[PDB]
DNA sequence: CAGCGGCTCTAGTCTGTCCAGC
DNA sequence: TCAGACTAGAGCCGCTG
RNA sequence: GCUG
């Protein structure tokens, strides 16, 4: 819980990138997409509704780790 | 290959590499400089290396 | 039969993300370790339980989910002290072939130890007389890959007497 | 030539989750980045994060 | 010297084709599957 | 091209060779002792056993090994016939 | 796929049979033709395996019997492998225990062997 | 910035004398960490700075 | 030219293009005009799934010669590629399965990398949303000339099409122009107004300017294009 | 009275000198 | 072409015994 | 050699 509450730009880019690849590979979409044919556009819509099934594991330099849910982290 | 006559393609130099590091773009640097150039597989023996 | 604790890195492809993991790993691990003898271990059959399933990574490539899975699977491995009951699915002149019922027709008994009326003379004579019992005697498995079977057994038949059938 | 040399030397440094700057081998260069932990691209003032006179008027 | 080289560094990651630790490589993602770890065991 | 034919030779034969089993008569005495002590050094107390076999065996059971005139008189003489150093 | 623990045997025939009977009837609930182009070796082993265990009349064999027979077995001093043989072999008559049964030498006594026939019959 | 430094002149450290390297050769001198450089300059503050008669002694 | 620098540190890449650049102020600052001749060549592998099956069918039907179209089709567990110039494409569209890969042409809204050849800082390479237009040059709004140090005097610039969904996201979120309005160095804006956008704004905002209702409306109505088309 | 040793000094040598296109 | 900061040498004198 |  020591690590920053705000999601970093690097974290957002990877979460969207993995989610888009998962959606492009026929994963379930939780946003009821309306007229979207591009996986990256669908992934960004999921992040806005805070419904992405991914947990970010933040590894401290010593080797200890803390897991933050994508929904829990504040998105700027 | 090297150029327009040979339908060569374009170079990601040592300076463009330095730009992409400063963005923290680890997967794009892997896509550009491995996957879309010279991706390969080797058999490695874990005993003798 | 014996339990064998095993550890595997089981990859669930991302179109199975509806189903629960511990079921959808089990559907994969049955397709990984059924009818396959593991060298120095025995003939795996199916999945007993998944004793510990740890956290589902997702790697920079595939986009799939790779959970390292500790489990227990039941395997077939006679303990060198078992009197089994099989069926003669074949008779060769060097020795009889017994088969456990629809289990594996790969148990090949050598025959030198039963009562001194022993020969198989190629007209399918079982034994010159005085379900079929078997004593599994040695473990013997050969790793197949060699260049750019595999659990065979040797099976005995001592002076059991065999009161019901000769 | 200068740019090649500087980048080769400094490419590794990364700001860590424990608010430290470490090399790849795990040695410390700085215990907190730049003394403040703050990002040069976010400075609304002359090397300072805010300008209070402007913010209160807004 | 028989030196062994840690493939951890940025430049050798680009040479070997593995994703660099800095940036988006510093953390790992877990899938939030509906799973039950340490599930009920079959009694012997 | 003069040698570009095959591996030089499977083996190179030296026209002169070893003399014999040299010192033939007397090493019958040492030669049996070569095999005598090796029969007794292996069957000695000063050896080790493969306890990794027994930790490998989960089949332990009963009835197997895995489960299971000096005619002399007293005297005492302690000589320092030897060195008085180190 | 490294096997961490090579062995751990207490799986009596009934246990494995029962697991297989629940498994066979449970796999078909979700039986899939998508995975047919992939794997089908599992079906064959389970199917045929059920029959060999079925040979032993574990049909009508009960879960409680495992403890009930075991409670009698601990007094006899036979080893765990021996008892598994005793349950799995299910010696129908004295001759198998009298002769076929393991560790006949010394421990037979013509006393507990006779008692075992009453226990095995139970 | 090294590509923006046109190797300008009109620089004399404020003393109409004492020419200095500046621009890219000065950055190059710093980051090389060479043990000797062109025109090394020590600035000495005088304690009794009141008048020129004390400066010319020291 | 040695392996360390020539073949390892910097290497030639595919799905890349180069052309003369020329201005276009009617594009947004995050957009770049890509000519049809480059767009028909630079393909992106779109994986077939429930959201795009009916869209990719129409692209497969158009085929290689019409711009919203496709050059190759690849079956689920196969690695050879069917060149879609031959065969009957209306049959190959019907036999699309989930998990097939359609190598569609570059279309509007693709994330595309855009780069001047000498790079002194990170803003010399940025990601832009492609829009296809007929003329041969690459075109972008002149507010983005200052990061690239471009001057439209026969200048050439490079284009790279990231071939992976993960490479789109890292390009779009981290390297997008809207995320890079300020230089990392001193934190000052580099994408801003330039000549004829400063002079026109200066002369407009001088005190001597007065407009009647007809000329007020005709200057303001210029902004009513694109996403501002719906606003009052 | 003689011998290490470091200093000190020649000078010797190998090592670089932007990105890319045609 | 222009250093350039390494690597041995040749000493040197003077204490160091 | 020239363009970038
Ligand atoms: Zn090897």
């Amino acid at each position: 819980r020591i690590t920053t509450p705000y999601m970093t730009k690097y974290e957002r880019a990877r979460v969207l990138g993995t989610r888009a690849l998962q959606i492009a590979m026929c994963a379930p979409v939780m946003v009821e997409l309306e007229g979207e044919t591009d996986p990256l556009l669908i992934a960004m819509k999921e992040l806005k509704a805070r419904k992405i099934p991914i947990i970010i594991r933040r590894y401290l330099p010593d080797g200890s780790y803390e897991d933050w849910g994508v929904d829990e982290l504040i998105i700027t | 290959t090297e150029g327009r006559s040979r339908d060569g393609g374009l170079r990601l130099g040592e300076m463009e590499r330095d730009c992409l590091i400063g963005y923290g773009a680890s997967m794009l640097l892997l896509e550009r400089l491995m996957i879309s150039s010279d991706a390969f597989e080797v058999d490695v023996c874990g005993q003798c290396g | 039969f014996v339990l064998v604790e095993m550890v595997d890195t089981v990859r669930i492809p991302p179109w199975q993300f509806e189903r629960k993991l511990n079921d959808s790993i089990a559907e994969e691990l049955n397709k990984k370790l059924a009818n396959k003898v593991v060298y120095n271990v025995g003939l795996c059959i199916c999945l007993f339980d998944i004793t510990k399933l740890e956290d589902a990574y997702v790697f920079p490539g595939d986009g799939a989910s790779h959970t390292k899975v500790h489990f227990r699977c039941v395997v077939f491995h006679p303990f060198l002290d078992e009197i089994l009951i099989g069926k003669i699915k074949g008779c060769s002149p060097e020795g009889v072939h017994v088969s456990l019922g629809f289990f594996d027709d790969i148990l090949i008994p050598p025959e030198s130890l039963q009562q001194p009326a022993k020969f198989d003379e190629a007209e399918q004579v079982w034994v010159w007389e005085y379900g079929e019992e078997i004593r599994f005697r040695v473990v013997d498995e050969s790793f197949v890959d060699t260049s750019p079977y595999t659990l065979v057994g040797s099976i005995s038949e001592p002076g059991l007497g065999l009161l019901s059938w000769w | 030539y200068m740019q090649r040399r500087l980048v080769k030397s400094l490419e590794d440094l990364c700001s860590q989750y424990d608010l430290t700057v470490r090399s790849s081998t795990g040695d410390i260069i700085q215990f907190i980045y730049g003394g403040d932990g703050l990002d040069p691209a976010a400075m609304e003032g002359k090397d300072e994060p805010l300008e209070f006179k402007r913010v209160l008027d807004n | 010297f028989g030196q062994k080289d840690s493939v951890c560094g940025v430049s050798e990651c680009i040479i070997m084709g593995i994703p660099m630790n800095i940036g988006t490589g510093l953390f790992k993602l877990l899938h939030k599957a509906d799973r039950d770890p340490n599930p009920p065991k079959r009694p012997l | 091209f003069s040698k570009g034919e095959k591996l030089p030779d499977v083996v190179l034969k030296p026209p002169p060779l070893f003399p014999d089993t040299d010192y033939k008569p007397v090493p019958l005495k040492t030669g049996e002792g070569e095999e005598y002590m090796l029969a007794l050094k292996q069957e000695l107390r000063e050896t080790m056993k493969r306890m990794p076999y027994f930790i490998e065996t989960p089949e332990e059971r009963q009835d197997i090994e895995r489960y299971s005139d000096w005619r002399r008189l007293p005297r005492e003489m302690m000589p320092r016939n030897k060195c008085k150093k180190a | 796929m490294e096997v961490k623990d090579a062995n751990s045997a207490l799986l009596s025939n009934y246990e494995v049979f029962q697991l297989l009977t629940d498994l066979k009837e449970q796999r078909k609930e979700s039986g899939k033709n998508k995975h047919s182009s992939g794997q089908q070796n599992l079906n064959t082993i389970t199917y045929e395996t059920l029959k060999y265990i079925s040979k032993t009349p574990c049909r009508h064999q009960s879960p409680e019997i495992v403890r009930e027979f075991l409670t009698a077995l601990k007094s006899h001093k036979l080893t765990k492998a021996e008892k598994l043989q005793l349950l799995n072999h299910r010696p129908v008559t004295a001759v198998e225990i009298q002769l076929m049964v393991e560790e006949s030498e010394e421990r037979l006594t013509e006393e507990q062997i006779e008692a075992l026939l009453h226990t095995v019959t139970s | 910035p090294g590509t923006q430094m046109t190797l300008k002149t009109f620089h004399f450290a404020g003393v109409a004398s004492m020419n200095i390297t500046l621009g890219v050769p000065r950055i190059k001198e710093i980051i090389n960490a060479s043990k000797a450089i062109s025109t090394p300059i020590i600035t000495a503050q005088l304690d009794k700075d009141d008048d020129a008669d004390y400066a010319r002694l020291v | 030219q040695g392996r360390f620098r020539g073949n390892l540190s910097g290497k030639r890449v595919d799905f890349s293009g180069r052309t003369v650049i020329s201005p276009d102020p009617n594009l947004r600052i995050d957009e770049v005009a890509v000519p049809v001749h480059v767009a028909k060549i630079l393909t992106f592998p779109e994986k077939v799934n429930k959201a795009n099956i009916n869209f990719l069918r129409k692209l497969v039907q158009n085929g290689p010669e019409v711009h919203p179209g496709a050059n190759f089709i690849q079956q689920r567990h196969t690695q050879m590629k069917r060149f879609l110039k031959y065969g009957n494409r209306e049959k190959m569209a019907q036999e699309l399965k989930y998990g097939d890969i359609v190598e569609r042409h570059l279309i509007d809204g693709d994330v595309v990398l855009f780069n001047r050849q000498p790079s002194l800082h990170k803003l010399s390479i940025m990601a832009h949303l492609a829009r296809v237009k007929p003329h041969r040059t690459f075109r972008f709004n002149e507010c983005v000339c200052t990061p690239y140090n471009a001057d439209f005097d026969g200048d050439e610039m490079n284009l790279h099409l990231p071939q992976t969904e993960e490479a789109k996201a890292e390009a779009l979120v981290l390297m997008g122009t809207k995320a890079n309005l300020v230089t990392p160095r001193n934190g000052e804006p580099l994408i801003a107004a330039i000549q004829d956008f400063l002079t026109g704004a200066y002369l407009l905002t001088l005190k001597d300017t007065f407009f009647d209702r007809a000329k007020a409306c005709q200057i303001i109505a210029s902004i009513l294009v694109g996403k501002d088309e719906k606003i009052k």
